[PDB]
C-alpha cells in the first residue's frame, strides 16, 4: 500500500497473509480474506505458481512476534475455472483456498462479511485498501498491516479512455487513482473493505495497478468484484 | 495491467 497509514492492530481482523516457503523461511507475496475458518479468499494470479503457501491469521507484523499469529497449511487451492494467467484484463482473479485446519476466532481473527449478490457501489463510495504490500512503487513490503483510504471510481468512469479503458469490466471495481496512495505488489488477493449501512464488508480482491506504477493518477487500483462471484464461492465451498 | 502480488 502506497501512501498509507498503520493500521490498528483489531482493526481488519479477517485480512491474512499468503506466504509461499522460501528455504528454510516463509515469505509474504499475497493478501487474502478469511471468509470461513477453514478458507481464505485471495487472487487467483497469487497462486499460479507451483509453490507451498501458508495462511498466517492474526499477523499485524511480519517481522516481529505480535503474539497473536495462528499458522496453517494450504490444504487446497480452487481457482476460477475461467482465470488465465496470460490475460489478468479478462477478469475471474480470483480462487479459494482450504485450509489444512480450522482456526480459532478472536479479537485478531475474524471472518469478512461479503456483500450481497450483484451489489454494485456508488461511485466514490468509502473504501479502505489493507495489504502488506510495497509502500512505493519498486519499493518494498511493509513490516506491519497498512491501510489507504481509496474510494470507489464506478464503472463509466474507470472504464472511459482516460481511466483504464477497455482494461476494467464490470466484474471488477476500481478504488482511488489519486497519484498518492494505492495498492502496490503484495497487496493483491487482500481486501477492499467498503462501508455499506454502518458495516464493512470485502468488496474487492486485490487484483491489479498499471505497468508505469502502483500510485498513478487516473489509474485506480483494480479488484476482482466479490459481489459477483457469491454462486460461485458458495458452490465451491458446498462441494469442497 | 500489472498484478499485485509478491
Ligand atoms: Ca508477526
Amino acid at each position: 500500500v502506497v501512501g498509507g497509514t498503520e493500521a490498528q492492530r483489531n482493526s481488519w481482523p479477517s485480512q491474512i497473509s499468503l506466504q509461499y516457503r522460501s528455504g528454510s523461511s516463509w515469505a509474504h507475496t499475497c493478501g487474502g480474506t478469511l471468509i470461513r475458518q477453514n478458507w481464505v479468499m485471495t487472487a487467483a494470479h497469487c497462486v499460479d505458481r507451483e509453490l507451498t503457501f501458508r495462511v498466517v491469521v492474526g499477523e499485524h507484523n511480519l517481522n516481529q512476534n505480535n503474539g497473536t499469529e495462528q499458522y496453517v497449511g494450504v490444504q487446497k487451492i480452487v481457482v476460477h475455472p475461467y482465470w488465465n494467467t496470460d490475460d489478468v484484463a479478462a477478469g475471474y482473479d480470483i480462487a479459494l483456498l482450504r485450509l489444512a485446519q480450522s482456526v480459532t476466532l478472536n479479537s485478531y481473527v475474524q471472518l469478512g462479511v461479503l456483500p450481497r449478490a450483484g451489489t454494485i457501489l456508488a461511485n466514490n463510495s468509502p473504501c479502505y485498501i489493507t495489504g502488506w504490500g510495497l509502500t512505493r512503487t519498486n519499493g518494498q513490503l511493509a513490516q506491519t498491516l497498512q491501510q489507504a483510504y481509496l474510494p470507489t471510481v464506478d464503472y463509466a468512469i474507470c472504464s472511459s479512455s482516460s481511466y483504464w479503458g477497455s482494461t476494467v469490466k464490470n466484474s471488477m471495481v476500481c478504488a482511488g487513482g489519486d497519484g498518492v496512495r494505492s495498492g502496490c505488489q503484495g497487496d493483491s488477493g487482500g481486501p477492499l473493505h467498503c462501508l455499506v449501512n454502518g458495516q464493512y464488508a470485502v468488496h474487492g480482491v486485490t487484483s491489479f495497478v498499471s505497468r508505469l506504477g502502483c500510485n498513478v493518477t487516473r489509474k485506480p487500483t483494480v479488484f476482482t468484484r466479490v459481489s459477483a462471484y457469491i454462486s460461485w464461492i458458495n458452490n465451491v465451498i458446498a462441494s469442497n | 495491467v500489472e498484478p499485485i502480488k509478491a
